[PDB]
């Protein structure tokens, strides 16, 4: 018999997690604090790693790596690909950003008067074609923030002018091996993309909250979401491509460039206690069809129709793989 | 990286390597405290033993 | 030297006291002449905590046997092991106290009580360096309830910083001899809560259940039950008499199990019980029936209840690598049923020795919140005659009011609600 | 030539006594009966081996050691063990009954009665020593007396040798060879009252040592006996520097000097390897360096990557010159998450001794040709603290064993005086590393 806590009441990936765990009937839930556990759900926020491993007898295993908010953090994640040789000032999958404490400010000034000159800031965004406006604008907030290139021409789904981003949910398990979920999600705008009016955050914000508060929100797909499925049969129909060869290679190269570089800071693979996280990649396609990464997000909200497959998976690979009972994912090798 | 400070005798050597540069009580109040808790103890004692008297 | 002396009182504890004595002396090779004959310095090396050293290396039980009527007494000396004890320990009058707590504790023990005193005096003034003293009795009678209690009284007035732990019969209706036996209860109770610092509680009613579901014994006697109590009572204190690291004396022992002074009542446990037997038992075995609710002798659910302590004790060859693997299953399993705010609350010894007849066995020790069924069975049975004060005569001929009563019962309700407080924090 | 006193206090400390000086004895070539024949200076000398050993005009060689403990039995096997020879009976002392696993009773109850006994034995030592440069005291955090008499002896030896230097080596509480509940209790209780008494304090977690006992030596049960020998392995590579002559951490002043630039930060981590089984290929400098760096080599279980280093020292022992260690040093710190903290050198002080680790005959570890112990002063060691000070809340927010406490003396007030430090302490460690 096998047992687990739970401590992130809002996360809906673990809510289901647990959910199929007591189905088996060979996994027991206790209290949030009892400390005989041999899996943890644990909190977003100041995650006891500390007290971990140090229970006799019971092998543990949480849902969080320590040390990933390096890359789930955007001021972070900007350093990140900077200061690390693997990644390099040189990356070529990664929008030009800069981080701008409310320090690389005169850098960043430097390389736009050099120079399209549209950026945006980011931590409550702000889209601007004049550095003044940015600036002044990151100094009225307290939070350190982050600016980058806006890319000014994005792939447009038709009908619609419309901008997306993709996103990929990835599990790390305790071997650290990498497996991409083989279901991704597109986060459609729903009105056409307008390159001279970026003071309207609609058309040139894809995120779900933002488009169901846009009077189109459900026109061309349901809830602004596009599967893979369809995607790549338009990606054949319109541009006579696949979703794997145009877009796929890439994602799974960013992906394993950004997991490899951590990989020996996070690692539990000699620790007292052990680590798989999901992961919930994001990335931004242009018309010459080539991927950027936006953001990596530690604790990552799954598509409604794949919750069941996406869980069971993490089940498979990340929690039964550790804890033996009585494939929806690719394999990135590395 | 750089070394200094290397030390060579027969039985051993030492050395630095640097990767990088940079960027009470009295005896007084000691018996204090020992003798107030040898009260307290006291203290307990004699409530019981008044207790037990009872 | 670490020495403790043992006191047994009345008819109950004089029995039980017997067998015990019978027991170790056989685990350390003590002969019933006082002679060791054994083959391992494991039996010697801390057998002056129960025996002294006599001329020509006799070894002699540190032991005061305590009654007010010479019946059982005369029966230990002309027992298996009767000539062990020193004479002079025998201490015994001869009026009786009628099962009754106030002839014991007031007036017929009140006699007695000195001449005890004198002989626990002289055997603590040639001890090298006194732990404390173990006290059998029954708590459903008049002499080791009534009596024992005095005794413990007067003891802790004559030894206050030294550790009182008591082996305490509690009665129950479905072994009893007679009505009264929950007002001698209750009245000792309260004389327990305060007085001693460890209690090991052994229900009768508990023992007979054993005896007859278990062990197939259609018709247990009193020897039957006292089997299982000196049995137990061996394994309890092989941490006390033999080379150990953890709980080897009564201090230590009681700052692991007690987390508050009036919660000091123990829950203790033994296995195999097995019908007569030759069959080898495995270390998951022991360990299942060591903490199987029908292996432990206080009539009381631990599933009702919540383990503030456990000490477990494990006896003979076997493997402590699997000792502790099996331990920490049990732990780990049913972890809702120990108290989280005091972590790793569960502690294990080992000892190469086994018992006679056995070459593997375990004896548990649980603080557990769920002994309050037990007092709240003595209560209910206390109240329902004193609600028509049956069978007061008794004790107000000796002196008692009704006052002492009402607050015998008022105290022991208190402990209830106490054990109650901590099942739900 | 400067002279150290060790003192072992409680069980652990005797124990863990024992199995070093048995170690210093085999190391420097002295026998069981105090006869040196290398040392040709018979009934004196100022030998680095001096700082540890005076002389008889007999040519014994006399351990500069107290032993102190509240119950005689562990010190009875001292007086009659392999080595009774070399202690004469003024060094080891002995009381009647322990402090049972209180450290209230250690120390105020029975630590008053028998404080000035042990600081006249004390004295006895010092009065032997041309220059005495301090002590090094053992003890465990858990233990009534190792907790509660080490502290009231660290008062005093603060202010009988107010300028002479103390190292600590202290035994941090593991559930699975522990043996009581209230070590939690015993631990911030005597960590609040050394804080301030003790420049450098080198913690050993036994669980830690059980770990590798088993993973390493393959003992499906570790004794305290195997915890012992491994423990002064790593104790004797820490003190080999004051033993042998060299230029690395020759005095105690010099541990605080290389490793505590914050007087309240005084708690190094400590890393040893290779640990080898007896009863089974020979590591690279490269190798056992790199192994400095595994959480599994540690001797308090933690994750450095996760904090900042203030200080590192590598101390190796066996056949190792500095051009390999150099090389070792590159190749790590180009694969290894090493951050120090900003107002501190990225750098590394190396002691090298060529004698390779002296194994006890019969142990448990595999005689091997080069060894190294690493000293690293990071905020990592905090998880320990923060896991001592989690469990003491458990219990205390109940009051549970309170009682045992007060008892004898102590006031409730002290519980709550003591963990308002350690959450101090918590912070500092906090504001340095993150
Ligand atoms: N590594 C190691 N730990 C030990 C040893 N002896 C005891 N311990 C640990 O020390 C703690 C118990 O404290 P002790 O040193 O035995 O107690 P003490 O100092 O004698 O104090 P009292 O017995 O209460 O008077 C527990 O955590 C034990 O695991 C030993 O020989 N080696
Ligand atoms: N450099 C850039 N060029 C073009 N579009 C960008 C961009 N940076 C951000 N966006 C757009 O802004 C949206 C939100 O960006 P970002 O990922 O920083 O916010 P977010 O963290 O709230 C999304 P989530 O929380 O769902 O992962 C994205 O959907 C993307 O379409
Ligand atoms: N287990 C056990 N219980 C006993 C024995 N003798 C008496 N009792 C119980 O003890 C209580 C009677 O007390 P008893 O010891 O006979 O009275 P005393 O001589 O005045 O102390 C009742 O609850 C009996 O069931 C015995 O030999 N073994
Ligand atoms: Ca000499
Ligand atoms: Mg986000
Ligand atoms: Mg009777
Ligand atoms: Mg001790």
């Amino acid at each position: 018999m096998y047992t687990f806590v739970v401590r992130d009441e809002n996360s809906s990936v673990y809510a289901e997690v647990s959910r199929l765990l007591l189905a088996t009937g060979q996994w027991k839930r206790l209290r949030k604090d009892n400390p005989r556990f041999n899996l943890m759900l644990g909190e977003r926020n100041r995650l006891p790693f500390g007290r971990l491993g140090h229970e006799p007898g019971l092998v543990q295993l949480v849902n969080y790596y320590r040390g990933a908010d390096k890359l789930c953090r955007k001021a972070s994640l900007v350093k990140l690909i900077k200061t690390s040789p693997e990644l390099s000032e040189s990356c070529t999958w990664f929008p030009e950003s800069y981080v701008i404490y409310p320090d690389e400010r005169e850098v960043f000034l430097a390389a736009y008067n050099r120079r399209g000159n549209v950026w945006i800031a980011k931590s409550g965004i702000l889209i601007s074609s004049e550095a003044s406006e940015l600036l002044d604008f990151i100094d009225e907030q307290g939070q350190v923030h982050v600016i980058q290139k806006y890319l000014e021409k994005p792939l447009l789904l038709e009908p619609g002018h419309r901008k997306f981003d993709i996103r990929s949910w990835v599990l790390v398990d305790h071997l650290y091996n990498i497996y991409l979920y083989r279901e991704g999600v597109l986060r459609t705008s729903s009105e056409p993309y307008n390159s001279a009016n970026f003071q309207d955050k609609t058309c040139h914000l894809t995120n779900h909250c933002i488009q169901k508060e846009s009077k189109n929100y459900g026109r061309y797909e349901e809830g602004n979401e596009m599967f893979f499925e369809e995607f790549n049969q338009y990606l054949m129909d319109a541009l006579n491509t696949t979703l794997e060869n145009s877009i796929l290679l890439q994602i799974k190269h960013i992906i394993r460039s950004c997991l490899m570089c951590i990989e020996p800071a996070i690692s539990t693979k000699h620790l007292h206690y052990q680590s798989f996280q999901l992961f919930g990649f994001d990335f931004m396609v242009d018309e010459e069809l080539k991927v950027w990464l936006i953001e990596v997000n530690g604790a990552p909200a799954c598509a409604q129709k794949l919750y069941a497959e996406l869980c069971q998976g993490i089940v498979d690979v990340a929690i039964s793989s550790v804890f033996p009972l009585a494939s929806i994912f690719i394999k990135l090798h590395h | 990286m750089e070394v200094i400070e290397l030390n060579k005798c027969t039985s051993g050597q030492s050395f630095e390597v640097i990767l990088k540069p940079p960027s009470d009580p009295s005896l007084e109040e000691i018996q204090k405290k020992l003798e107030a808790a040898e009260e307290r103890r006291k203290y307990q004692e004699a409530e019981l033993l008044k207790h037990l008297a009872e | 030297m670490r020495e403790i002396v043992h006191i047994q009182a009345g008819q109950c504890g004089n029995q039980i006291g017997a067998k015990f004595w019978e027991v170790i002396s056989d685990e350390h090779g003590i002969d019933p002449t006082g002679s060791y004959h054994g083959d391992s310095d494991l039996q010697l090396e801390r057998i002056n905590v129960y025996y002294n050293e006599a001329t020509g290396n006799k070894y002699v039980p540190r032991a005061i046997l305590v009654d007010l009527e010479p019946g059982t007494m005369d029966s230990v000396r002309s027992g298996p092991f009767g000539q062990i004890f020193r004479p002079d320990n025998f201490v015994f009058g001869q009026s009786g106290a009628g099962n009754n707590w106030a002839k014991g504790h007031y007036t017929e023990g009140a006699e007695l009580v000195d001449s005890v005193l004198d002989v626990v005096r002289k055997e603590s003034e040639s001890c090298d360096c006194l732990q404390g003293f173990q006290l059998t009795h029954s708590l459903g009678g008049g002499t080791g309830s009534g009596m024992g209690t005095l005794l413990i009284s007067k003891i802790r007035e004559e030894y206050p910083d030294r550790i009182m732990n008591t082996f305490s019969v509690m009665p129950s209706p479905k072994v009893s001899d007679t009505v009264v036996e929950p007002y001698n209860a209750t009245l000792s109770v309260h004389q327990l809560v305060e007085n001693t610092d460890e209690t090991y509680c052994i229900d009768n009613e508990a023992l007979y259940d054993i005896c007859f579901r278990t062990l197939k014994l259609t018709t247990p006697t009193y020897g039957d039950l006292n089997h299982l109590v000196s049995a137990t009572m061996s394994g309890v204190t092989t941490c006390l008499r033999f080379p150990g690291q953890l709980n080897a004396d009564l201090r230590k022992l009681a700052v692991n199990m007690v987390p508050f002074p009036r919660l000091h009542f123990f829950m203790p446990g033994f296995a195999p019980l097995t019908s007569r037997q030759y069959r080898a038992l495995t270390v998951p075995e022991l360990t299942q029936q060591m903490f199987d609710s029908k292996n432990m002798m206080a009539a009381c659910d631990p599933r009702h209840g919540r383990y503030l302590t456990v000490a477990a004790i494990f006896r003979g060859r076997m493997s402590m690598k699997e000792v502790d693997e099996q331990m920490l299953n049990v732990q780990n399993k049913n972890s809702s049923y120990f108290v989280e705010w005091i972590p790793n609350n569960v502690k294990t010894a080992v000892c190469d020795i086994p018992p006679r007849g056995l070459k593997m066995s375990a004896t548990f020790i649980g603080n557990s919140t769920a002994i309050q069924e037990l007092f709240k069975r003595i209560s209910e049975q206390f109240t329902a005659m004193f609600r028509r004060k049956a069978f007061l005569h008794w004790y107000t001929g000796e002196g008692m009011d009704e006052m002492e009563f009402t607050e015998a019962e008022s105290n022991m309700n208190d402990l209830v609600s106490e054990y109650q407080q901590y099942q739900d924090a | 030539m400067r002279e150290c006193i060790s003192i072992h206090v409680g069980q652990a400390g005797v124990q863990i006594g024992n199995a070093c000086w048995e170690l210093y004895c085999l190391e420097h070539g002295i026998q069981p009966d105090g006869q040196m024949p290398s040392d040709k200076t018979i009934g004196g000398g100022d030998d680095s081996f001096n700082t540890f050993f005076s002389e008889t005009g007999a040519g014994k060689h006399v351990p500069r050691a107290v032993f102190v403990d509240l119950e005689p039995t562990v010190i009875d096997e001292v007086r009659t063990g392999t080595y009774r020879q070399l202690f004469h009976p003024e060094q080891l002392i002995t009381g009647k009954e322990d402090a049972a696993n209180n450290y209230a009773r250690g120390h105020y109850t029975i630590g008053k009665e028998i404080i000035d006994l042990v600081l006249d034995r004390i004295r006895k030592l010092a009065d032997q020593c041309t220059g005495l440069q301090g002590f090094l005291v053992f003890h465990s955090f858990g233990g009534g007396t190792g907790s509660g008499f080490t502290s009231l002896l660290m008062e005093r030896l603060s202010v009988d040798y107010g300028k002479k230097s103390k190292l600590e080596f202290s035994i941090y509480p593991a559930p699975q060879v522990s043996t009581a509940v209230v070590e939690p209790y015993n631990s911030i209780l005597t960590t609040h009252t050394t804080l301030e008494h003790s420049d450098c304090a080198f913690m050993v977690d036994n669980e830690a040592i059980y770990d590798i006992c088993r993973r390493n030596l393959d003992i499906e049960r570790p004794t305290y006996t195997n915890l012992n020998r491994l423990i002064s392995q790593i104790v004797s590579s820490i003190t080999a520097s004051l033993r042998f002559d060299g230029a690395l951490n020759v005095d105690l002043t010099e541990f605080q000097t290389n490793l505590v630039p914050y007087p309240r930060i005084h708690f190094p981590l400590a890393t040893y390897a290779p640990v080898i089984s007896a009863e089974k290929e020979q590591l690279s400098v490269a190798e056992i360096t790199n192994a400095c760096f595994e959480p599994a080599n540690q001797m308090v279980k933690c994750d450095p990557r996760h904090g900042k280093y203030m200080a590192c020292c590598l101390l190796y022992r066996g056949d190792v010159v500095p051009k390999d260690v150099n090389a070792a040093i590159a190749t790590i710190k180009t694969k290894r998450s090493i951050q120090f903290v900003d107002w501190c050198p990225t750098g590394f002080k190396v002691g090298i001794n060529y004698q390779p680790p002296t194994v006890v005959p019969g142990g448990d570890l595999a005689k091997v040709q080069r060894a190294v112990c690493m000293l690293s002063n990071t905020t990592a060691i905090a998880e320990a603290w923060a896991r001592l000070d989690h469990k003491f809340d458990l219990m205390y927010a109940k009051r549970a064993f309170v009682h045992w406490y007060v008892g004898e003396g102590m006031e409730e007030g002290e519980f709550s005086e003591a963990r308002e430090d350690m959450a101090a302490l918590e912070k500092d460690y906090e504001e340095v590393g993150v």
